[PDB]
């Protein structure tokens, strides 16, 4: 798949 | 043959092609890189020289006068073991913020938009949201059949590589299809954004590729052509309803009996042309009337003049006889470069050659039979209109109104049917009256004429942007049409999921078939807010074959008031804010 | 799935 | 082997701990003048001066009175009359503020945008022509001398979602832009319509006429494609006549409109083709809003990723690339690197991070 | 007064001297005009030719906002008064005649207006 890319890392 | 065996071979073929194209291109790109580096060098140099002429006195810092202890400070720490740096903080003051607005194109009339099957964007709302609840993105992709641009196992595709793949697919294959139908399914699976396979099939044909065409009559290549071929483009592309070619509002083509006309009138005897006319021996008017009488069923002793007929002239003649029907007098005047005698001669030569809930309205054309329970108009429960190719006296047509004046009351049959007047039927009230002074005796034609009031954009007292009326208006006066894109109910649902999540939608329901979406293109009235006690109301009127939304004053409205109307929701999605005072 | 839409009588 | 080598002489961290989304060296300063750079993060813009060796001197820091404001981007220019340097900052609130550091005051502000401004750029040849790109799906071109909005680059064929980046060409004749919609769109400004509009922006005076300035509205780009990348495009740069753009695809792609042979100035809007010349491979940059930069002579390319790793490439390399890139890592640099900036000479390479850290990298002796 | 208003195309505020809103009559969106030109040209399998005469007509009806059929006689007459000069420059005289024939087939114009129009067009030749 491909997902919505986010602006920041998880933590 | 295997369903996955085609894809597997397709994927491998695609990898092989991408390789050698790249191995070969490396030679060219290396040549292009040096060339580009040359352009970079020249242009960087030109910028650099311009920099040398400039003196900017940069790099200044200030501390004095000593800080008064009423200013906050900015501290920066260093790994280098140097002492930490502290500077007073200078405030940037008092800039008003404007309400949020995404850009939109303006419209005077609604715009038809095809459904988009694959969404090419995933809305970013969710980093602050932290994916919750993510089922929304998953269900959002459901609506596009799981198709997002670009979701695929493969990485890159372009037109040049795409053609080579189809060609390589064709040669891979026994022979010949010649061009294969099974394969467009195979690659459409590898590329959900490119699919459907038929769209790829059409796109392939687009790239591959002048018959059948009719060259320019006004051209170096004019050829002698039948009347239908010379007009094939105008007939097939023109819209009877709004009078343009390839219009933006009506998707369907000619009916096509609409371009056919009455053979009459009046088949009259007119003479002399004149004087070098088609006369006067037997068969001037007689052989002409005989031939058309002989052709309809289901002399000429003087020798004809010797002239040469160009492609354009013959094709134009064949066109003009279709519409003037043996009035060679008039044909020759319009052809211009020939005379009445010569037109007749050519007709004679030609004769002796041997041929080898509400539903959106659509016109009906069942030519000889009447508009009864099989007619799409009555099936749909809509009147036939001027656009219908049925009988002049069809019982299911809407007559106009005979009103004297404003016909803004139930006594006008137009107004009572929630239809605006017809400029072609309502010949007494003034809907047909003088166009330029657009304010007129008939007050049931504002939407057709775009007689909208002047609206002012300003931050709403209620929510975000709002819209305000400049000059006052009285009760039931027309304010403006609610224009926007026209889209199917399915497309509105997909756009709606994202609009609802975003918390704002410009969606407005038109009828069973279509919804008006003011989001991407629309008009100023789109900024009108919701209110349970509004000052404006909406009528979906039926206007010259089209459904159009009209925004009117529910009450007398004073200068500078903000306009609101009842959205007709359940609802708190999400207003929840009516009303101030 | 029923995206909110404006309506008229 | 590989070029070029740097070493981390200093690292400094701001007090708010909010991410620094932009860093820009002042390339306008005359040679022999110290190398200045600006950083934007949180609701403040801060100015620092580079001094030999490894010392970075904190020069100025300004804060927006609005606590909610958040700056995303900045760009340097000058006032050609008084010859001052000028710095522009824009961000989430969708407002452009102009700081004049010599006066250390905010002289101008422009609030015409509907939403956050993702990037700012200045015309190479015209210091008054500022290009602003926004989340409202529009690019705006301003004349900051006359305080006029020259043009809006949005409409029917405009971007469908947020515009994330844009870049002028070296000559200032054309713009390339990109955004969430996956599309890169070319906007020529050497056309008669645009050249005339700029000229009329200068002639405009509000004291002379009751009418407003009529801003040109361009609904149609001179080229557009979505065949390069497969997700949000967050950084696009002009490499001569070629385009450099990146996506959450782990590579900066060098491509051009048209077939291989097609000249960029002979490209018609209807053009279907793009040609990929080469890729710049990297890893672990999956988040969007990660920008790359180049030096003035465009010899080296720099991109920081989300795990605190910087990549530097040589733009004079023949053939892919492929190989090879010089990678520099530091054991205390672990946060995402939003943007990099070279000094006018290539000597210094600043990088700024999600954790308010700044990282100074110097070149070989 | 004062509520402060803003322009819709450009969200810049409206100074009190400008409103006075609006002396100008609305409207024909310019993008629509460019869309039609670019959309007609897009046609594979149409004359150059036919395209140019269609573009001129489309622009003409868009400019004046014709709603009714009775307007189409006056419309074909205006189209030579305004675009006739350009029709002669491009050697579009006979395609403009085909258009007049088409328009008559669609039952919009009287036949007396085909002649009356080519007469006026050739009267300015
Ligand atoms: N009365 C109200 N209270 C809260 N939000 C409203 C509202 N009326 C309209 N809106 C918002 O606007 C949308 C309709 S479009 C109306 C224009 C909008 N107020 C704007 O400033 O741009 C609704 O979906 C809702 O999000
Ligand atoms: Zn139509
Ligand atoms: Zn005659
Ligand atoms: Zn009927
Ligand atoms: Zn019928
Ligand atoms: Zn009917
Ligand atoms: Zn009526
Ligand atoms: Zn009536
Ligand atoms: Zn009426």
């Amino acid at each position: 798949r491909l997902q919505a890319q986010r602006k920041f890392a998880q933590s | 043959k295997g369903p996955v065996c085609w894809r597997k071979r397709v994927k491998s073929e695609y990898m092989r092609l991408r390789q050698l194209k790249r191995f070969r291109r490396a030679d060219e790109v290396k040549s292009m890189f040096s060339s580009n580096r040359q352009k970079i060098l020249e242009r960087t140099e030109i910028l650099n020289q311009e920099w040398k002429q400039r003196r900017i006195q940069p790099v200044h810092i200030l501390t004095s006068v000593s800080s008064l202890r009423g200013t906050r400070e900015c501290s920066v720490t260093s790994d280098l073991d140097f002492p930490t740096q502290v500077i007073p903080l200078k405030t940037l003051n008092a800039v008003a913020s404007v309400p949020i607005m995404y850009s939109w194109s303006p419209l005077q009339q609604n715009f038809m938009v095809e459904d988009e099957t694959v969404l090419h964007n995933i809305p970013y709302m969710g980093d602050e949201v932290l994916d919750q609840d993510g089922t929304f993105i998953e269900e959002l992709i459901k609506n596009y059949d799981g198709k997002v641009h670009g979701d695929r196992e493969c990485g890159f595709i372009n037109d040049e590589i795409f053609v080579e793949l189809v060609n390589a697919l064709g040669q891979y294959n026994e022979s010949r299809p010649p061009r294969s139908d099974k394969i467009f399914e195979a690659i459409s699976s590898m590329f959900p954004d490119k699919g459907t396979a038929e769209e790829l099939k059409e796109k392939y044909k687009e790239l591959t590729e002048p018959p059948e065409c009719t060259p320019n009559i006004d051209g170096p290549n004019a050829k002698s052509v039948q009347r239908e071929q010379s007009l094939h483009s105008f007939h097939t592309l023109f819209c009877r309803r709004c009078f343009k070619y390839d219009c933006f509002l009506h998707p369907f083509h000619a009916t096509p009996n609409t371009y056919k006309r009455k053979n009459t009138e009046t088949a009259l005897d007119n003479k002399p042309c004149g004087p070098q006319c088609y006369q006067h021996l037997e068969g001037a008017k007689e052989f002409a009337a005989a031939l058309t009488a002989e052709r309809i069923k289901t002399p000429n002793i003087e020798p004809p003049e010797n002239v040469e007929w160009s492609g354009a002239e013959a094709s134009m003649f064949r066109v003009l006889i279709g519409t003037y029907y043996d009035n060679f007098c008039a044909i020759a005047r319009l052809i211009g470069t020939k005379t009445c005698r010569q037109v007749y001669e050519f007709r004679v030569k030609e004769s002796s050659i041997i041929a080898p809930h509400v539903y959106n309205y659509q016109p009906c054309d069942h030519p000889r039979q009447p508009c009864d329970s099989s007619c799409p108009c009555v099936i749909a429960q809509n009147f036939c209109e001027k656009f219908c190719q049925c009988s002049s006296e069809c019982q299911n047509r809407f007559p106009g109104c005979r009103c004297k004046a404003q016909c803004n009351t139930k006594q006008c049959p137009c107004y009572l049917a929630v239809r605006e007047c017809d400029p072609d039927l309502c010949l007494t009230c003034g809907a047909a009256d003088h166009w330029d002074s657009k304010n007129v005796s008939c007050k049931n034609c504002s939407i057709q004429r775009g007689s909208k009031k002047h609206l002012l954009l300003a931050p709403s007292d209620v929510a975000g942007w709002g819209i305000f009326i400049k000059d006052p208006v009285q009760k039931n006066e027309f304010i403006s049409e609610y224009c926007g894109e026209i889209i199917s109910q399915d497309e509105a649902d997909r756009r709606g999921k994202v609009y609802d999540k975003y918390m704002c939608s410009f969606l407005f329901n038109l009828n069973n078939d279509f919804v008006v979406d003011a989001t991407r293109k629309g008009n100023k009235i789109r900024f009108a807010n919701h209110s349970v006690n509004p000052n404006c109301y909406a009528k979906v009127m039926m206007v010259n074959g089209d459904h159009r939304i009209g925004i009117f004053a529910k009450r007398a409205i004073q200068t500078g008031e903000e306009l609101f109307f009842d959205y007709r929701y359940s609802q708190a999605d999400a207003l929840k804010y009516v009303g101030i005072e | 799935t029923k995206a909110a839409r404006m309506s008229a009588p | 082997k590989c070029k070029y080598s740097f070493k981390c002489v200093n690292s400094l961290k701001e007090d708010h701990n909010q991410p620094l989304f932009g860093v820009q060296f002042n390339w306008h300063s005359k040679e022999g003048d110290p190398l200045v750079f600006a950083t934007v993060g949180s609701n403040r813009v801060t100015l620092y001066e580079c001094h030999s060796q490894g010392e970075i001197r904190l020069l100025q820091s300004y804060v927006d009175a609005d606590a909610d404001e958040n700056f995303y981007t900045c760009a340097w220019t000058y006032d050609s009359n008084t010859s001052h340097p000028l710095l522009a900052v824009a961000g989430s609130r969708g407002i452009i503020r102009i700081i004049n550091p010599i006066t250390m005051q905010c002289i101008k502000h422009y609030v015409g945008h509907g939403n956050a401004i993702n990037e700012l750029k200045f015309h190479p040849r015209d210091p008054n022509l500022l290009l602003s790109v926004s989340k409202d799906h529009a690019l705006r071109l301003w004349n900051i001398q006359t305080d006029t909005l020259v043009a809006i680059f949005g409409g029917v064929e405009g971007h469908r979602d947020e515009v994330l980046s844009a870049d002028y060409d070296l000559l200032g004749e054309k713009i390339m832009s990109c955004g969430m919609d996956h599309s890169l769109k070319l906007w020529r400004i050497n056309s008669k319509r645009m050249m005339n509009a700029i000229k009329e922006s200068y002639d405009y005076n509000p004291n002379k006429t009751n009418r407003p300035f009529i801003s040109q509205k361009i609904h149609f780009p001179d080229f557009s494609t979505r065949d390069i990348h497969r997700n949000y495009v967050d950084c696009v740069r002009w490499l001569g006549d070629l385009i450099l753009s990146k996506s959450c695809e782990n590579a900066i792609v060098c491509w051009k409109p048209g077939k291989m042979e097609d000249d960029i100035d002979k490209i018609k809007p209807s053009e279907s083709n793009v040609t990929i010349l080469g890729r710049f491979d990297y890893s672990q940059c999956d988040i969007w809003y990660m920008r790359f930069s180049m030096d003035f002579w465009q010899k080296m390319l720099a991109l920081g990723n989300q795990v605190g790793k910087l990549y530097v490439w040589d733009l004079e390399v023949e053939d892919p690339h492929k190989a090879k890139c010089t990678t520099l890592t530091h054991h205390k640099c672990g946060a995402a690197i939003r943007q990099t900036s070279f000094s006018r000479d290539s000597s210094i390479l600043i990088a700024v991070c999600d954790d308010a850290s700044i990282w100074r990298w110097d070149r070989l002796r | 007064h004062n509520r402060l208003y803003f322009h819709s195309d450009t969200c810049l505020p409206l100074r009190p001297q400008e409103m006075e809103v609006d002396s100008e009559d609305e409207k024909d969106p310019e993008w629509l005009r460019e869309k039609t030109i670019t959309q007609i040209e897009e046609f594979s399998d149409v004359n150059e030719g036919e395209k140019e005469v269609m573009k001129l007509w489309n622009l003409h009806v868009m400019k004046h906002g014709f709603i009714a059929d009775n307007q189409m006689n006056h419309a074909c007459m205006l189209f030579v008064e305004n675009y006739g000069q350009k029709i002669i420059k491009k050697n579009l005289c006979r395609n403009f005649m085909l258009h007049l024939v088409s328009m008559h087939d669609f039952n919009l114009i009287s036949i007396m207006s085909i002649d009356k129009a080519v007469t006026k067009l050739r009267e300015m030749q």
